[PDB]
RNA sequence: GCUUUACUGCAGGCUGUCGCUGAGGACUCUCACUCCGGGAGGAGGACACCGAUAGCCGGGCA
RNA sequence: ACUCGUACGGUCACUGAAUCCUGCCCAGUGCAGGUAUCUGAACACCUCGUACAAGAGGACGAAGGACCUGUCAACGGCGGG
RNA sequence: AAACAUCUCAGUAUCGGGAGGAACAGAAAACGCAAUGUGAUGUCGUUAGUAACCGCGAGUGAACGCGAUACAGCCCAAACC
């Protein structure tokens, strides 16, 4: 037959790019010496292109005036640190290690320095469960408990924007303007609405896959469709 | 059908009639190592293989009498043409 | 008596044997970091570079030069084709890695043309060869006894048509009777069937 | 809106031109390759064995 | 052209084994190698990646 | 490529606004989990064979299968007496 | 091949790289008319559709030698300096 969507994404061809031309900045935490004496003043508030949610613009005492992936409850004029001995307040950044227990903490860090990998999303946040002198316990936004390098860095708070998921789109037109703004191909055509040669539900005179839809984690790209390695399905049980 | 596990019968070998002893051919194990099974693996390799690609094939609803006639003086045993049986039981 | 040559030679039939085998370990953690084609002023073997036709002199020069170990790297049929044509993974090259290497070398020398070249080990995703190539327009060359023959115009490019050593071999053309049937005097007047 | 006459009219865009390199009205202006002798695309001049019958 | 529990194969995924690969049926270590870090250094570690091969799945493809 | 993205994410599918609802079936097929025992290739190992080799057999046994379990808003099914 | 998968078409078409006036080969770790014999290498005639291969089907297919053409044999590495 012909390669299914799924396929053509990958050569990453415009159709299917993220429009990076336009997205603002990386709000990747700041490289500190040590000392923590590092300071800065938040200058702005900003829309996030690549995030519907806010991002603000800190100028910082050494000069540097970069973008950082702000918490919920950040204004202008506020000062921020960033540093093992920067203050347990919202907005700041620091190991978790000197992050006390039971504190929402957001952009946390997978491997130290990375810059933030982990609840980075509108209105979540991961929760710092267990210290350690050799582990941090995190409870990510999904509910997993992840242990992390006490020495992997986090702003303390959660992510501005919450709640955005809460109202629906109600219109096409509204999704339409949101896919714009990411690497994604939209509308959706159903696989069962396409000719057999497009895709492996396609073909038939009603409308059905004819097959069972759970697949093998081992099937090749161009057959793993449906439901992939499936543990279950449905929401009886 | 019956058979006779021994009877009193021609030995090709002794030249004259002698008691023998029926018994069923039993196959004889392969070595790997006939010209056939040299032929197999050098013929075979990526994609079919033509003659080394086909799997056995069926059955004849009934087989032929499979069996050795051994002369019980000379100890020899010779062949004979096999007859369509359904089952073959020795008596004795 | 043995030559000091004789040793470098026998620490090199045993490459994971003794101090040489440290020297490896310790040599490829910088040659994994080096480019495909890097020149260097002296031959790693060095018995095994004058036995091939190596010469401390000017236009001698050797490069040591790098090629990923394995099979072929081939694309797979977007055509048909009978099960025969459409094998992938197991099907590998006609020359081997040593005149790949041979080949790069004196892409990345154009002006000097390829003497010969040897072995030096590998890891499990590679391989080193060191090559020989000499400036046949250099006059302390034109005037060599022992290498003035390499200036020759029909010697251009040599590499690029089986001319050298690993060449002729990787050609089937090592023996001059029996096998050799359809190798000499080249594989393409003989229909390709070597 | 036929894909005949009605869209012939919409063609206005340049692209193969006069080239450089061998004089041919082949050099693609927005490509910046000759489809006739290559150039912009090879030092060497374009060639095909299938120009030609095979045993001439 | 299309389909599939048609025939025969081919990609691909899973898995064992051999090489890369080191020291003291379960284990410690560091030196290759990998990853994080601007760097110091940190994490991991003879595994993983990669080469070879074996078994299974394999209309994704011929 | 997704991705200047990180689960309030984005990938793969099905249904197709709101409203009231969405029953029974896990035997077969699919997916997933488990698995005492059974089955399960190659290398190495052991026996036989060969002054060697081919080869025959053995022991060990991964995934997989047998077997067990979960799962239908998974393929689908919901009859005759 | 009266289908077709090994095989065939064929190392052909076509593609990548490269030299010359011609290329390539070439002074035996050869041959094995087994010899008290030949003596670098091409090529031509023959050996021969022979040996060999092959769903042992269709088809594929040499060599040594011999008669010719032309003939030509040398240089390093190391030992010792
Ligand atoms: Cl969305
Ligand atoms: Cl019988
Ligand atoms: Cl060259
Ligand atoms: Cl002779
Ligand atoms: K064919
Ligand atoms: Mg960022
Ligand atoms: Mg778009
Ligand atoms: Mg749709
Ligand atoms: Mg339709
Ligand atoms: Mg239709
Ligand atoms: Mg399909
Ligand atoms: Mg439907
Ligand atoms: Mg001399
Ligand atoms: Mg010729
Ligand atoms: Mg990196
Ligand atoms: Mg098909
Ligand atoms: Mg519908
Ligand atoms: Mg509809
Ligand atoms: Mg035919
Ligand atoms: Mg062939
Ligand atoms: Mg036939
Ligand atoms: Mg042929
Ligand atoms: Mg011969
Ligand atoms: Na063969
Ligand atoms: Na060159
Ligand atoms: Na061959
Ligand atoms: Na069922
Ligand atoms: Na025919
Ligand atoms: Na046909
Ligand atoms: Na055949
Ligand atoms: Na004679
Ligand atoms: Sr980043
Ligand atoms: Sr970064
Ligand atoms: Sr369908
Ligand atoms: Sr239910
Ligand atoms: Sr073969
Ligand atoms: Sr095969
Ligand atoms: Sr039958
Ligand atoms: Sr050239
Ligand atoms: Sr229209
Ligand atoms: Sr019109
Ligand atoms: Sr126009
Ligand atoms: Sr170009
Ligand atoms: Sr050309
Ligand atoms: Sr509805
Ligand atoms: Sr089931
Ligand atoms: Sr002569």
């Amino acid at each position: 037959g012909r390669r299914i969507q799924g396929q053509r994404r990958g050569r990453g061809t415009s159709t299917f790019r993220a429009p990076s031309h336009r997205y603002k900045a990386d709000l990747e935490h700041r490289k500190v010496e040590d000392g923590d004496v590092i300071a800065g003043t938040v200058v702005d508030i900003e829309h996030d292109p690549a995030r519907s949610a806010p991002v603000a613009a800190v100028e910082f005492e050494d000069g540097d005036r970069r973008l950082i992936l702000a918490p919920e409850g950040v204004g202008v004029g506020d000062e921020l640190q960033v540093g093992v001995s920067a203050e347990i307040a919202p907005g700041n950044t620091l190991p978790l290690a000197e992050i006390p227990e039971g504190v929402p903490v957001c952009n946390v860090e997978s491997s130290p320095g990375d810059g933030g990998k982990f609840a980075r999303a509108s209105g979540v946040n991961a929760q710092l469960l267990t210290h350690d002198r050799n582990v941090a316990v995190v409870k990510l936004p999904s509910g997993e408990m992840k242990r992390l390098d006490p020495q992997c860095r986090a702003t303390i708070g959660v992510v501005a924007g919450g709640g955005r998921t809460d109202k629906p789109f109600v219109k096409a037109g509204n999704k339409h303007h949101k896919m714009k703004a990411r690497g994604t191909k939209w509308p959706n055509v159903r696989g069962v609405a396409m000719n057999a040669v497009d895709h492996p539900f396609g073909g038939g005179g009603r409308q059905h896959p004819g097959k069972p839809k759970s697949i093998s984690r081992n099937a090749p790209p161009g057959r793993k469709v449906g439901d992939i390695a499936s543990k279950r399905t449905g929401r009886g049980g | 059908m019956q058979m006779p596990r021994r009877f009193n019968t021609y030995c090709p070998h002794c030249n004259e009639h002698q008691e023998h002893e029926v018994e069923k051919v039993r196959s004889g194990r392969q070595t790997g190592m006939k010209w056939i099974d040299r032929q197999r693996e050098r013929n075979s390799g990526i994609g079919n293989d033509g003659k080394f690609s086909k799997v056995p094939g069926g059955d004849k609803p009934t087989k032929k009498t499979d069996l050795k006639y051994r002369c019980g003086e000379c100890g020899k045993a010779h062949l004979r043409e096999g007859w369509r049986a359904g089952r073959l039981e020795f008596q004795e | 008596a043995r030559s000091a040559y004789s040793y470098i030679r026998d620490a090199w039939e045993n490459p994971g044997d003794g101090q040489l085998a440290e020297l490896q370990w310790q040599r490829q953690q910088e040659w994994r970091n080096e480019g495909a084609v890097e020149r260097i002023e002296r031959p790693t073997r060095l018995d095994k570079a004058r036995s091939q036709g190596y010469k401390a002199k000017q236009g001698v020069i050797v490069a040591r030069v790098s090629v990923r170990k394995g099979s072929a790297r081939k694309r797979r049929h977007k055509a048909g084709r009978r099960s025969k044509r459409q094998g992938v993974t197991r099907i590998t090259r006609r020359k081997d890695i040593q005149r790949v290497a041979e080949e790069r070398a004196s892409r990345t020398f154009p002006n000097l043309r390829v003497l010969n070249s040897y072995s030096v080990g590998q890891d499990g995703r590679q391989k080193w060869h060191e090559v020989i190539l000499i400036d046949p327009n250099h006059p302390a060359i034109q005037n060599d006894d022992d290498l003035s023959w390499i200036c020759a115009d029909d010697q251009a490019d040599r590499v690029f048509r089986g001319l050298t050593g690993a060449g002729r071999r990787n050609r089937g053309l090592s023996g001059k009777g029996k096998g050799s049937e359809k190798t000499r005097p080249s594989l393409r007047s003989n229909g390709g069937k070597a | 809106t036929g894909a005949g006459t009605p869209s012939q009219g919409k063609k206005n865009t340049t692209t193969h031109t006069k080239c450089r390199r061998c004089g041919e009205k082949s050099y693609h202006t927005k490509k910046k390759v000759c489809s006739s002798c290559g150039f912009g695309k090879s030092a060497k001049r374009r060639d095909y064995e299938w120009q030609s019958k095979a045993g001439e």
